[PDB]
RNA sequence: AAACUCCAGUUGACACAAAAUAGACUACGAAAGUGGCUUUAACAUAUCUGAACACACAAUAGCUAAGACCCAAACUGGGAUUAGAUACCCCACUAUGCUUAGCCCUAAACCUCAACAGUUAAAUCAACAAAACUGCUCGCCAGAACACUACGAGCCACAGCUUAAAACUCAAA
């Protein structure tokens, strides 16, 4: 899927969360799937460029208060 | 001090020393272990032979030459012959893979010498003359 | 640009004019061709 | 439909592993380098399961050792004693 | 011959242990080759003798490498039977 | 020659006793066989091949202690295929 | 094209190793080389003692002469090299710099 | 390999089965089931995984029907008449939770 | 036991010989072959197939001249061996293995797979070997033995190498 670049370049930039995934709820929202919400609104709310876009999306994300570590 | 297994340059000074002298002016027992006969030579650091004994020099004969308590023999005779030239501590230079190659260095532990240090000097051509052929027995 | 690059460095080449000042420049001057590697792929210069 | 999957590369695909010396240039004048890949008590030279090396920089490191030998660079029975104390890179314990 | 002395294939006695002086440079020179090296040298191998014993050790190497993956891999299902009776 | 197939599928004999002690306890010496067999010394007492020389029984001496004769035993009899190998390549 | 030669001279004073230097120098520009540069690397211990025109060497000094010469003039200049009475062992590679440094993915 | 037109995709080298294909397969599977239980027709359900062997066997007493969740002997089907009785009536359908 | 004692050990000087480790790599070359270092030349063909004989090459052994000679070694001597010894172990030393210029032209010269192009659907398929085939071309084969033979012909070969039958005989091979 197109999303799955973009979780790559998470996996690779904030690693993987240190939260734990929870394979029973048929709803779960990884802290890589709400990066990647945020990214695919803000495409389409905005232009397109990667960097400015993954930027953007964690200066967002740090907004609503989740915590990166890079 | 970390102990170095690996010995002393003459170049680089160290702090080792053994009754007063450094690692080059050590004598030398040179052990050639043959199949069939073992020789010892113990020579100082300027090449200075001192004392030898081999296991045909200590009477022993043909086939006994080649066995590790004649090796023993002979080193316990070098290291008494040099032991009466003022030597206690050895570097040991053993050239074969006979069976007199331990029992040399047992005789002349057991002669009062002291070894430093064990150096291997076996011939390993790198493919230079061609050996016999295998025997068909 | 590769002939400009000789051009500038024809300059400095050694010749029948300099060759006393560079010959004793030379015996003035040391260089080092070693370095060594370590297990993380890092250069480790004398 | 918008949900089906759609044709790309792996993008989760790790980048092939290297070895500590892609990428430089091997001297046959860098005996410091050259003596990290040969035996100290003998001065073997070291296989590749040992060294760890890709078989195109395995050949470099032979060729240059080789070639500083003969040159008069490299020592042949043993390992420099000046390059004793350097990193050890290879993979092999005489328990001394 | 060209070459300093007591550098190469030299080891250094510890507190006057010998043993394990010599055992150690024996390792050494086994896990080097040398010692092989000297065995092998005492007579002469012919080139199709040595070319087949090269690959027989270089297949046996892989095979019983292999094989020991093969048993260590199908080693994490040996335990206690977690449906006895059934 | 498909490995994966293959692994998947008198006085002269006194002089070869004599031969094979000898070359016996020049293997034994190192650690060529294995590093385990050099820590324990074994030692042997001699070579005896049978009349049709479809086996070589290599007797060695035991030790006072018995699980020490357990483990040489075992160690030797997981190296003896070892030895056979390295007396036929040195073409003794 | 280019070329390296790596020369081992005899452990001599400032002034005989100028002269020798000069000498070699010379010889390379006489068989037609164009000379780039003169690197040296040092005195020391020879890696084994190297005998050569009678004499026995366990020292010498190292020395770099990057230059451009055509085919021909390689042997030639080893002819002389080998005839000069202070040089321990002169030897001409290609320039490590020209071989192009290919590049590498990893291992596959 | 013939199992390859049910597969929707590989999903990071493990295969995914086409739920689509499941729906109708299941449908036609449990179609036949119910009708053959209305005929009055034996079902014997079979399955050697041994995680779900008490499950299977409690299913098929549930049912009324037949389970065969052991060591499968040779000749249970082929032999029947030597090893039940010459008057034995074999199974009308057998269903494999595993095959 | 013979042999050497102009012997043996350390140290120093010192090949027309063959090339540890790397190489657990699997590369170059038409094949044969090629694994010490440097340098110079240098690895044909923008369809494919195309020869016992045409044109160029062919491991090891062997033969001409010259040369070198550490080690190894057909033969040749000597030492030790039962009861017809050990052909086999030990010592010494030849042709030969090496170089230069010519011959000879044979190998389990084999991946025992003829060269190019294509296919994996079929019934996969006598067996084994090495999964089964298709298109196109050249070479070759038609029971065994006689016979890697005789004769003819050709060849730096003179017994050699290539090509290669017939008569009698058998029911098999
Ligand atoms: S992996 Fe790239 S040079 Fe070795
Ligand atoms: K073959
Ligand atoms: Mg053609
Ligand atoms: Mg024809
Ligand atoms: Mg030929
Ligand atoms: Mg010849
Ligand atoms: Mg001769
Ligand atoms: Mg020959
Ligand atoms: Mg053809
Ligand atoms: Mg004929």
């Amino acid at each position: 899927y197109h999303e799955d670049r973009i979780r790559a370049k998470f996996y690779s930039v904030y690693g993987s969360g240190q939260r734990a995934f929870d394979l029973f709820n048929p709803n779960f929202k990884s802290t890589c799937q709400r990066f990647v919400e945020k990214y695919t609104e803000l495409q389409k709310l905005g232009e397109t460029d990667e960097e400015k876009l993954f930027v953007e999306t964690g200066k967002a994300l740090l907004a609503e208060g989740v915590i990166l570590r890079r | 001090t970390k102990f170095s297994i690996y010995p002393p340059i003459p170049g680089e000074e160290s702090s080792l020393r053994w009754a007063g002298k450094k690692f080059e002016e050590i004598p030398i027992a040179h052990i050639k272990a043959s199949h069939n006969n073992t020789q010892i030579q113990v020579v100082s650091a300027s090449n200075e032979p001192l004392a030898f004994a081999s296991c045909g020099t200590e009477g022993f004969r043909n086939a006994k030459k080649g066995t590790g308590i004649a090796a023993q023999t002979a080193g316990i005779a070098a290291a008494a012959r040099a032991k009466q030239k003022g030597v206690i501590h050895i570097r040991v230079v053993v050239k074969g893979l006979g069976p007199g190659r331990l029992s040399a260095m047992h005789g002349l532990i057991m002669g009062g010498l002291e070894v430093i240090s064990i150096t291997d000097n076996t011939p390993i051509p790198h493919n230079g003359c061609r050996p016999r052929k295998a025997r068909k027995l | 640009r590769e002939v400009l690059q000789l051009q500038e460095e024809v300059k400095n080449f050694i010749t029948r004019e300099n060759l006393e000042a560079r010959v004793e420049a030379a015996l003035d001057s040391r260089k080092n061709y070693n370095w060594a590697i370590t297990r993380e792929g890092l250069v480790v210069r004398p | 439909n918008e949900d089906l999957p759609i044709s790309m590369e792996n993008p989760y695909k790790e980048p092939l592993k290297k070895c500590i010396l892609c990428g430089k240039h091997v001297d046959y004048k860098n005996v410091q380098l050259l003596s990290q890949f040969v035996s100290p008590f003998t001065g073997c030279i070291y296989g590749r399961h040992i060294t760890g090396l890709c078989g195109k920089k395995q050949k470099e490191i032979t060729k240059a050792i080789k070639r500083a030998q003969i040159m008069g660079f490299m020592p042949v029975t043993y390992k420099d004693p000046a390059y004793l104390k350097d990193p050890k890179v290879c993979n092999i314990r005489y328990r001394e | 011959a060209k070459h300093l002395k007591f550098i190469a294939r030299t080891v250094m006695v510890q507190e006057g242990n010998v043993e394990s002086a010599y055992r150690t440079l024996n390792r050494i020179l086994t896990m080097d080759g040398l010692i092989e090296d000297i065995k092998h040298r005492r007579y002469y191998e012919k080139p199709c003798r040595r070319r087949q014993r090269e690959s027989y050790e270089r297949c046996r190497r892989i095979y019983n490498m292999e094989m020991a993956r093969k048993i260590n891999f199908l080693m994490r299902k040996n335990r206690a039977d977690p449906w006895q009776g059934c | 020659k498909n490995w994966l197939k293959k692994f998947a599928s008198h006085a002269r004999l006194r002089a070869l006793n004599g031969l094979l002690y000898k070359a016996l306890t020049d293997l034994l010496c190192t650690p060529e066989v294995s590093q385990e067999l050099y820590d324990l010394n074994v030692e042997l007492s001699k070579v005896s091949l049978t009349p049709d020389f479809s086996a070589c029984r290599a007797y060695w001496k035991t030790t006072l202690s018995a699980e020490q004769n357990a483990h040489m035993e075992a160690v030797l009899q997981r190296s003896a295929a070892h030895m056979r190998h390295l007396l036929m390549s040195q073409q003794t | 094209p280019r070329y390296e030669l790596a020369l081992i001279l005899k452990a001599m004073q400032r002034p005989e190793t100028a002269a020798t230097l000069k000498r070699t120098i010379e010889a390379l520009m006489d068989r037609g080389a164009i000379v780039r540069d003169l690197e040296n690397l040092g005195e020391r211990a020879l890696p084994y003692r190297i005998s050569a025109h009678s004499q026995q060497h366990n020292r010498g000094g190292y020395f770099l002469v990057d230059f451009y010469a055509p085919t021909a003039a390689v042997e030639s200049m080893v002819e002389h090299l080998s005839r000069d009475i202070d040089v321990i062992r002169g030897n001409i590679v290609k320039h490590p710099l020209t071989q192009e440094l290919k590049e590498c993915e990893g291992i596959v | 390999r013939f199992m390859e037109p049910y597969i929707f995709g590989s999903r990071l080298d493990h295969d995914i089965i086409d739920l689509e294909q499941t729906a109708t397969h299941l449908q036609l599977a449990l179609n036949f089931t119910a009708h053959m239980a209305y005929r009055k027709g034996i079902i014997l359900f079979i399955s050697r995984n041994r995680q779900f062997s008490y499950l299977i066997e409690n299913m098929a007493r549930d049912c009324g029907e037949y389970a065969h969740t052991r060591y499968f002997r040779g000749g249970m089907l082929t032999n029947a008449r030597l090893l039940f009785g010459p008057t034995v009536r074999l199974p009308d359908l057998i269903i494999f939770l595993h095959t």
